[PDB]
């Protein structure tokens, strides 16, 4: 249950980032 | 994937 | 062998100049006994009871108690030219690594450039003072240096002939 | 009796196969950027090691030593091999490709610590050996030619009657040097230490024999 527990705040996580990271490089382009 | 798309678009 | 040691004092008297600023803590030009504890706590070692007052009395000849910078450069030339002397070099260690520290840790390859300018010696010789290895660099500090020439010292000096002596055979 | 061990294997090769796939993703992601290094010329690594550290920074944000480890190891290697075989191929040319490799691996360990400051700021053993090897042997490369560069405007005012058997001096002084059994290039010696530091003092005496030859002319 801790596992899966981790996993999924792992997975939450990593999504919160990429929508981040995605934006940032978006906004990078932009810039360019 | 769409972050290395992006991250390769912008380089070029 | 003239050359490179004519050279290298060439460079080191400006180094050596600010290492002796740089030793004296008071802001004038004696070193006393003080300043020799607060040298050796940057370099990182740590005197025994009765080493500092060793330290401060063997070099001084010219008058008693604290050291002066005239006293230091008849030191170093004395040291330095001293080779067959067996002479004292209690203060020359200390003073040589500072002047030979640049990175305020400690000097690494520059040992070989020490032992050359002392004299070409070999790899083996090497091996004696410490156990540094030509690929291989090391960390090293204040630590590691004066015990070990100061043991060196110590291990030629005890060896002598008696019935040590080896004479050609028959 | 063999069920155990292949429910054992079904979990062992279920997990493997689940990291596998994460980890070829991942690090597949990384070869679009990294291509460029495998056959190119020296200078643009310069350029293309920043796109290299986003892609890693955004991909170890999610998966860890083994990966820091085998990754910047090879990439380093990488470099040193690009560096090396750059160098292969007289005197602005080598002065030329080893400025632009000790530049490479300033940039590389530069960046790299910018990296790990960042990575400490929002929440390197192969580097230190390998590009310290490199780098010593580098300059003490660099600084030889350069003295012997600086030294070589003499090489052909044959004509002054003093300056005839002392190039053949520093000539002997060069051969002999480089005609020693170790690769110059190769930090898989470190011999050559006590030849350079030879060699520094009949440079210094060449030097000295000039200035009184200077002072002996008038």
């Amino acid at each position: 249950t801790p596992e899966e527990v981790l996993a999924y705040w792992e997975g939450l996580k990593a999504k919160e980032e990429q929508m981040r990271s995605l934006v940032s490089l978006a906004e990078q382009r932009e810039s360019s | 994937f769409k972050r290395i798309q992006d991250a390769t678009g912008i380089e070029d | 062998a003239a050359a490179r040691e004519r050279y290298a004092r060439k460079n080191e008297q400006n180094e050596l100049e600010r290492a002796f600023n740089t030793i004296d803590s008071k802001g004038d030009k004696k070193i006393d006994a003080e300043e020799l504890t607060e040298l050796f706590l940057r370099l990182g070692h740590k005197p025994k009871r009765g080493e500092v007052e060793d330290m401060i009395w063997e070099v001084d000849e010219d008058c008693d108690g604290c050291i002066s910078l005239l006293e230091f450069q008849t030191l170093y030339t004395r040291c330095r030219d001293d080779k067959t002397g067996y002479e004292p070099r209690g203060l020359f260690n200390v003073v040589e690594f500072v002047m030979n520290d640049k990175n305020n840790q400690g000097f690494i390859t520059l040992e070989e450039a020490m032992q050359i300018m002392y004299l070409r010696y070999g790899r083996a010789e090497l091996d004696m003072q410490l156990e540094q290895v030509f690929g291989t660099a090391d960390l090293n500090s204040g630590k590691i240096l004066t015990l070990t020439e100061f043991l060196h010292c110590l291990h030629t000096n005890q060896v002598k002939q008696l019935l040590n002596r080896v004479t050609a055979k028959t | 009796k063999a069920y155990l061990r292949w429910r054992g294997l079904d979990v062992q090769i279920t997990d493997a196969a689940n990291e596998s796939k994460d980890n070829v993703k991942y690090l597949a992601t990384l070869e679009k950027s990294m291509e460029p290094m495998y056959q190119g010329r020296v200078t643009d690594i310069t350029e293309s090691l920043p796109a290299l550290m986003t892609n890693v920074r955004m991909m170890y944000t999610i998966a860890t030593a083994e990966h820091m480890t085998r990754l910047f190891t090879k990439i380093t290697n990488q470099l040193v091999r690009r560096c090396k075989e750059q160098i292969m191929e007289d005197k602005v040319t080598l002065i030329g490709n080893m400025k632009v490799s000790v530049e490479l691996a300033n940039v590389y360990r530069q960046q790299y610590r910018l990296a790990k400051e960042t990575l400490a700021a929002q929440p390197e053993q192969a580097i230190f050996l390998k590009f310290d090897l490199s780098s010593k042997a580098l300059h003490k490369l660099i600084d030889m030619f350069t003295t012997i560069h600086q030294f070589s405007s003499l090489e052909q005012h044959t004509h002054i009657e003093g300056l005839d058997t002392m190039l053949k001096s520093l000539n002997n002084i060069i051969d002999d040097v480089k005609r020693k059994p170790y690769d110059l290039l190769d930090y898989s010696r470190n011999a050559f230490d006590t030849d350079f530091l030879e060699f520094n003092v009949q440079i210094n005496d060449l030097e000295l024999q000039l200035q009184g030859f200077v002072n002996a002319s008038f």
